């Protein structure tokens, strides 16, 4: 999981482009994590039941991967650096299940407000829940 | 000094009391030029003045100007030089006739048809008696070993070819720095080639050196001290003009560049591109240019220079008619040697190749560029692909019709097959139908789709790929997003298949996912994955020329040769997921693309470091962007 | 104007440095007329030889005048100096305009004429030692030479159109003059006062 | 610096000391000459009051077309040397001076022709001997023939009056009314930069108006008839190998290169405004442009008109298309055009030129231009024919095309823009005749920048062509 609030360089979105539009990168490994980390893999492969002449450890090692990274976008399109980086590689909208995050309803005003104004003093409900949907109605009103 | 507007300008403000102006403001062109024709022998050099100098500000004023069209007094000096020199090697005429072949021998280089036009009713509006105009010369033997170059070449004969190796031949002997300024697909390649191999069927051998200036960093191929520490690192320009410079002064020798240039590269190449001929260098190397090497650039368009650089190197601008879409095919009928059905082949390049060109020409358009000279080359790939299959050793009438029948598909695999595709304007099928309505020899089925038909040869009947509806499969395994393919990938992998049969293939074009994955496992399975083995890569806008060549380089082997080879005998397929990803430089290349370019070119590499050939063997491309 | 310097012998060690004549600047002997020795206090052999150098071209000047029996032969070109024959040219010339004009009276036109034809033949002959054989440098001389008679045709016409107009008017006055006052061994140029 | 002839004069004076103001009668020329200088000097400023470069107005208004680079330090250099030669010699041969104080000392920041001859003939109006007679600045105020104390003259000028007529700048009174109407563009511009609006020159859409594809060797289509010179269609000696025809082929391609590119730009107008793959930031740049009423027109391709609104330039710039596809193809016929349609109207003036030089000269030499006036002797009459072309709107500012010649047109109404109608002009070799009795006329692609000459002409000058160079008159694309 990887935050643009935690994305210093996009050079990071680089080490990740080969990874999703490529499939595995080699723009972040360097040579000896490629050539000492493929030795290991394919050792692996050889281990995991194929047997083969080549190729096939590149199989068991997308296994080893995608079946156990899976990673996972949470930023916000309004730094446009978004369609731009991805103008500069397909890998950004490939294969990428996109997931509307929210705006952010009033409902969830309401509910969270129940959910956390429940323990403040005075206890008293029916003022607390005024207050609870006169929130959800500000928020509203701040939005607009 | 000269200032930007007529009579006001930005100037100093407080220096009031230390000069006097005064606008030295006219070009003396008639004057200059008439002392230098003196200095060039002329005695109506008066005359001539008053006339040339003039004619080129009219030239100016009217010929559709370019990239490589200039009458600065630089090259009006050049022509001077020449004129007089060839003057004096040529004695005993009217100056006018030797400024005619001064003439004759420079600007049709450079020049258009339409300026072609022009420049006649210039010439004989003030020199009347064309026999006069373009002046009589003999390249006897230059031509006739040129045509044989070009026979031999493959190329057709087209004798643009022999009026391009007779404006190159006569230039060598009068400017070393040259530019083939023609295109993609306009066999330059072929130009060059009918060159020097002829003149090495005629002494002064012709070895040549091809590089693409935009390989690598300037750096790399130019040679440096060392910016951190300051070693010489060699050069691989000055290394091979050293080799080429030096014990190559014993015989015309030739250093071929194809590609195209950009004002970046060039500004210290002042000393050897010019006159000066003397490369001089920042560890001050010294090499000088002889009268032995030529240099030479095959290339497409200025878009980036200034006119003085170009200035000091001569400009052979070529006419598509001798390197063009009838000279492939008349190429291929070289090509082919089937010996009875050469007699019947050609009639079809003219009532199906040519309709069927108009037809893609006007009645429908598209949205892709589409080089017409390389649909030509397309429907001669069909051709091979489709070749050995045909004997027309057996009986004649089913060996033409079945002819027939592939030269038909032919223009619907080449011409509709580089269509737009479906769902944008109605294109692809309305050129099939409409092409089917100009089958003429074999019978054409509007039945269903003609695109859908696959063609049983014997019984002639159209049978639709939806008999290959297979194959099926959808299954996550070592899974990733899935493909499979179904019919019209059928058809598009066995034109492939055949491409391949013959070692051809095309770059491929379209959005991602759009089949892409299953096409690609899809030729992987078909046959020993050893020999179709692949190597898929996106290249992206970050990642460049070196980034790519890293990235290339991994299977490749480097065996004997020394070539880029594959780890033993198989004919790798690398694959490009998006090469419209690179950057553009600050002069708008991706210079991995032109690396690509080179790749593909060459058949081959040398390492930046390395002086070293690293050929190419087997290998083919898989571009899609 | 030196270049460079040119001796005679190995005089004190290594070539004279009695200065016998410079280097031109261009790349070419020039004789002096006095020779001084490099060996001592520099500035003063200094003034001593660029003086020589200035008498000697003044009085060969001197010289030039009337072993310019006719016009610069093959022979005149060539045995007199580039500077000489070119010099001789300028201030010959410009006399030969002085008197050209009769200072308004009858006579120009066909005078005019002759000089043009000077301009003529003399570019045929430096056209011809271009086409015949001529030393590189003698060829730069040539191409001097027609280079000064490129000017001197071009005033030629420029006073066929400028008809009358001589010193009293602006024209002749505007044009570069030497009074060769060699009495003094001055060429006193005088353009415009 | 408080302007104004009188004053502008005394401290013109007042660039010269007394010594050199006032000296010895002797060189009582001396005095004359660096009194008369000094009012030429404060007439050269005052003129420079006059100009182009925000110029739809006064002709008047035109002190110089370049304006040009003067100062003191030449004024006291050239009095300098007139000093010099006039305690050297009080008598004066006038030519040389009249190159002197001209070409070598002052005609150096100077690029036209035009302002050089202004200036000889301007003060040869008033440099003469017959001219050191009380001279005349002009009626009104003159030279005082006392010209040795300086004191004197000085008091003179304490009784000269700064009140100059226009003509007392030897200039016509037409200067005012389109000089404010720069000033008052000048107002409107400055306003505009000091008010904000949003969205109404965008709110207003600009995407309404186009042209469409033009000729691709596809017709031979001939408007050119009538323009009450050349009344029919008319073919002469000419070149057809070169006519107008290719260089019309190739002005239409261009241009339909270039409305094509502002179709391309055009193509997103809002579909910039809301496109994510088709965003076009140069015409969002000149969106404003739009707004701005400022001509997004920067394409440059051809010459037109450089000081119009929208509404009239581009509307304009349809007319020239329109004029022009009209014009694309009519076998060789240059008649009248408007020379703004031309989509580069100097390959149209080399055509022409190209077309004459079969009939109006003769091969290996060119004829020369010269106009249409009328009383010409009946003998050999060629006139509607190539012998000129025909063109129609040349505005011919600061007279009037009457009389088949330039009339007198410069206090009168419509005189700073009098157009030329229409001319059969006159190509010859020997047009010796009718040289001082014509202003040398230009022909320009603009007045308000005078950027560029096409060519000239010789009208017939109706007065002396001092005071009419003085006024100058020419020949311009538009307004």
């Amino acid at each position: 999981l990887m935050t643009d609030n935690q994305i210093v360089k996009e050079g990071f979105l680089v080490y990740i482009n080969d990874l999703l539009s490529t499939g595995y990168i080699a723009d972040l490994f360097t040579p000896e994590d490629k050539e000492a980390f493929t030795n290991a893999v394919r050792n692996e492969v050889k281990a995991a039941g194929i047997l083969d002449s080549a190729e096939n450890c590149w199989d068991f090692f997308i296994d080893k991967v995608r079946k156990f990274l899976h990673i996972v976008l949470c930023f916000s399109p309004v730094g446009d650096k978004f369609r731009i980086r991805a103008r500069q590689f397909p890998a950004l909208v490939n294969c990428t299940m996109f997931d509307w995050f929210h705006g952010w309803p009033g409902e969830a005003l309401v509910s969270v407000a129940q959910r956390f104004l429940v323990d403040v003093p005075n206890m008293e409900e029916v003022v607390r829940e005024n207050i609870a949907y006169h929130m959800a109605y500000a928020h509203q009103c701040v939005s607009e | 000094m000269n200032p930007g507007y007529p009579g006001r300008a930005e100037l100093p403000e407080s220096l009031k009391a230390l000069f006097r102006p005064v606008s030295m403001v006219v070009p003396d062109l008639a004057l200059i030029c008439e002392i230098m024709l003196m200095a060039e022998g002329f005695q109506m050099s008066k005359i001539l003045s008053r006339k040339f100098v003039i004619l080129y500000k009219l030239c100016e004023d009217l010929l559709s100007k370019s990239r490589h069209y200039d009458w600065k007094l630089r090259a009006i000096k050049t022509t001077l030089y020449v004129a007089g020199g060839m003057k004096r090697a040529a004695p005993e005429l009217s100056e006018d006739k030797v400024l005619l072949r001064a003439l004759r021998d420079f600007n049709l280089g450079k020049l258009t048809a339409d300026d072609t036009s022009i420049f006649m009713g210039l010439l004989n509006d003030l020199f009347p008696k064309t026999l006069e105009l373009v002046p009589r010369a003999l390249d006897k033997a230059f031509d006739e070993a040129a045509h044989k170059a070009a026979t031999e070449l493959g190329y057709q004969p087209d004798d643009q070819f022999l009026l391009k190796i007779s404006q190159l031949r006569e230039l060598f002997v009068v400017r070393w720095s040259v530019f083939l300024l023609g295109a993609a697909g306009c066999g330059k390649t072929a130009v060059w080639r009918t060159l020097l191999r002829a003149q090495n069927s005629s002494g002064e051998k012709t070895i040549y050196q091809a590089v693409n200036p935009k390989a690598v960093t300037r750096n790399e191929l130019y040679g440096y001290l060392h910016p951190a520490t300051r070693e010489w690192k060699e050069g691989l320009m000055s290394v091979t003009f050293r080799n080429m410079a030096n014990n190559k002064t014993n015989k015309h020798q030739w250093i071929v560049l194809d590609g195209d240039i950009d004002a970046e590269w060039i500004e210290s190449m002042n000393t050897v591109m010019d006159d000066n001929k003397m490369l001089t260098l920042a560890s001050n190397e010294r090499i000088p240019l002889t009268p032995s090497m030529r240099l030479l650039l095959e290339i497409n368009h200025m878009v980036h220079c200034s006119p003085a650089t170009v200035s000091r190197g001569g400009v052979i601008f070529i006419n598509a008619d001798d390197v063009g879409w009838q000279p492939v095919v008349a190429s291929w009928i070289d090509k082919l040697e089937a010996a009875e059905y050469r007699p019947l082949l050609t009639a079809l390049f003219t009532k199906y190749v040519d309709p069927c060109l108009e037809h893609c020409r006007r009645n429908f358009k598209t949205v892709v560029p589409l080089p017409a000279v390389n649909q030509a080359m397309t429907i001669c790939k069909i051709l091979e692909g489709i070749l050995p299959k045909e004997t027309v050793r057996g009986a004649p009438p089913p060996d033409k019709k079945l002819l027939h029948y592939h030269f038909v598909f032919a223009c619907v695999w080449a011409f509709g097959g580089c269509m737009l595709v479906d769902k944008v304007t109605d294109y692809r099928t309305q050129f099939s139908k409409w092409w089917v309505s100009e089958w003429k020899d074999v019978q054409f089925p509007e039945k269903g789709l003609v695109y859908d038909y696959y063609v049983d040869e014997q019984n002639c009947i159209m049978v639709p790929w939806e008999d290959r509806v297979t194959k099926f499969q959808y299954i996550p395994g070592d899974f990733t997003s899935l493909f499979v393919p179904t019919v019209e990938t059928t058809r598009l992998t066995y034109f492939l298949d055949s491409l391949v049969s013959n070692k051809h293939y095309a770059m491929f074009v379209g959005n991602t996912g759009t089949g892409k994955s299953a096409i690609m496992v899809n030729k992987l399975r078909n046959m020993d994955t050893e020999t179709m083995s692949f190597y898929t890569i996106n290249m992206n806008s970050l990642s460049e020329a070196p980034a790519l060549q890293v990235i290339l380089e991994q299977p490749l082997e480097k065996k004997s040769g020394v070539r880029y080879g594959p780890p033993g005998s198989r004919r790798m397929v690398y694959f490009v997921d998006d090469m419209n990803m690179p950057l553009v430089d600050k002069y708008d290349t991706q210079s991995s693309i032109e690396l690509l370019r080179q790749m593909v070119d060459y058949h081959g590499w040398y390492d930046k470091v390395k002086i070293q050939l690293k050929e190419i063997i087997n290998c083919q491309m898989a571009a899609c962007m | 104007n030196i270049d460079n310097l040119s001796f005679r012998k190995d005089e004190r060690g290594d070539p004279t440095k009695i200065a016998t004549h410079m280097h031109s600047k261009e790349g070419e002997v020039v004789e002096f007329v006095e020779d001084c020795s490099c060996d001592g206090p520099v500035e003063v052999w200094l003034q001593n030889v660029v003086d020589s150098m200035k008498l000697a071209l003044q009085v060969e000047f001197r010289k030039a005048i009337p072993t310019y029996d006719e016009l610069p032969r093959t022979k005149w070109i060539y045995v007199y100096s580039a500077q000489n024959t070119v010099v001789v040219s300028r201030t010959f010339f410009t006399q030969e305009i002085n008197e050209a004009f009769d200072d308004l009276e009858e006579g120009n036109e066909e005078a005019l004429k002759v000089e043009l034809d000077r301009q003529v033949q003399q570019l045929a002959d430096l056209i011809d030692e271009i086409n015949k054989e001529q030393t590189s440098l003698d060829r730069k001389k040539l191409i001097t030479l027609c280079t000064i008679d490129v000017h001197s045709r071009d005033l030629v016409q420029k006073l066929i159109d400028e008809r009358v107009e001589d010193q009293m008017c602006f024209q002749w006055q505007s044009q570069l003059r030497y009074i060769q006052s060699e009495k003094t061994k001055t060429c006193q140029v005088n353009i415009c006062d | 610096p408080p302007e104004g002839l009188k004053a502008n004069l005394r401290r013109a004076w007042n660039n010269f000391n007394e010594e050199i103001l006032e000296s010895c009668a002797k060189q009582a020329e001396f005095r004359a000459i660096v009194f008369a200088l000094c009012y030429f000097h404060a007439a050269l400023l005052e003129r420079k009051k006059f100009g182009v470069g925000n110029l739809p107005g006064a002709r008047s208004g035109i002190g110089w077309n370049m304006n040009y680079p003067f100062n003191t330090g030449d004024l006291l250099c050239c009095g300098q040397t007139a000093n010099n030669y006039l305690e050297n010699n009080v008598k004066v041969p006038w030519e040389d001076l009249r190159y002197n104080f001209g070409e070598i000392m002052y005609g150096g920041h100077i690029v036209e022709d035009y302002d050089r001859r202004l200036a000889m003939c301007y003060l040869r109006k008033y440099v003469n001997e017959g001219l050191l007679d009380n001279m005349e600045f002009f009626p009104g105020f003159a030279m005082p023939p006392n010209t040795a104390n300086h004191r004197q003259v000085l008091e003179f000028i304490d009784e000269v009056m700064p009140p100059e007529t226009p003509l007392a700048f030897g200039l016509h009174p037409n200067a005012e009314i389109g000089f404010k109407l720069r000033e008052a563009e000048s107002f409107c511009n400055s306003l505009v930069q000091l008010q904000p609006r949003e969205s109404s020159g965008e709110g207003g859409m600009s995407a309404e108006e186009r042209a469409k594809l033009v000729l691709d060797e596809v017709v031979d289509k001939l408007p050119d008839i009538f323009d009450m010179e050349d009344v029919r269609s008319k073919i002469n000696p000419d070149d057809p190998n070169m006519p107008f025809v290719m260089v019309a082929i190739q002005e239409s391609e261009r241009m339909n290169m270039l409305l094509a590119e502002m179709k391309r730009s055009l193509l997103e107008l809002d579909l910039g405004l809301k496109g994510d793959l088709t965003m076009t930031e140069p015409m969002e740049r000149l969106l404003k442009a739009l707004a701005t009423d400022a001509v997004p027109g920067s394409w440059r391709n051809l010459a037109y008109p450089s000081l119009r609104p929208l509404g009239s330039w581009l509307g304009n710039l349809l007319a020239r298309h329109a004029q022009l596809v009209d014009w694309t193809a009519e076998l060789s016929t240059p008649k009248a055009v408007w020379l703004s349609g031309l989509f580069n109207p100097q390959s149209f003036l080399t055509a022409v030129m190209q077309a004459t030089a079969r009939r109006n000269d003769w091969p290996l030499d060119k004829t020369v231009i010269i106009t249409e006036v009328t009383k010409k002797q009946p003998d050999q009459i060629e006139a509607n024919s190539r012998d000129g072309a025909f063109i129609h709107g040349l505005t011919l500012e600061g007279a009037r095309w009457d009389d088949k010649i330039g009339a007198l047109d410069d206090s009168k109404p419509k005189e700073l823009f009098c157009p030329m109608p229409v001319i059969l002009v006159r190509a010859v070799t020997q047009d010796k005749a009718e040289m001082k009795d014509v202003y040398k006329c230009p022909v320009y692609t603009t007045e308000a920048r005078f950027r560029e000459e096409v060519f000239e002409a010789q009208l017939k000058s109706k007065h002396t062509e001092i005071k009419w160079v003085l006024a100058g008159v020419c020949l311009f694309l538009d307004v």
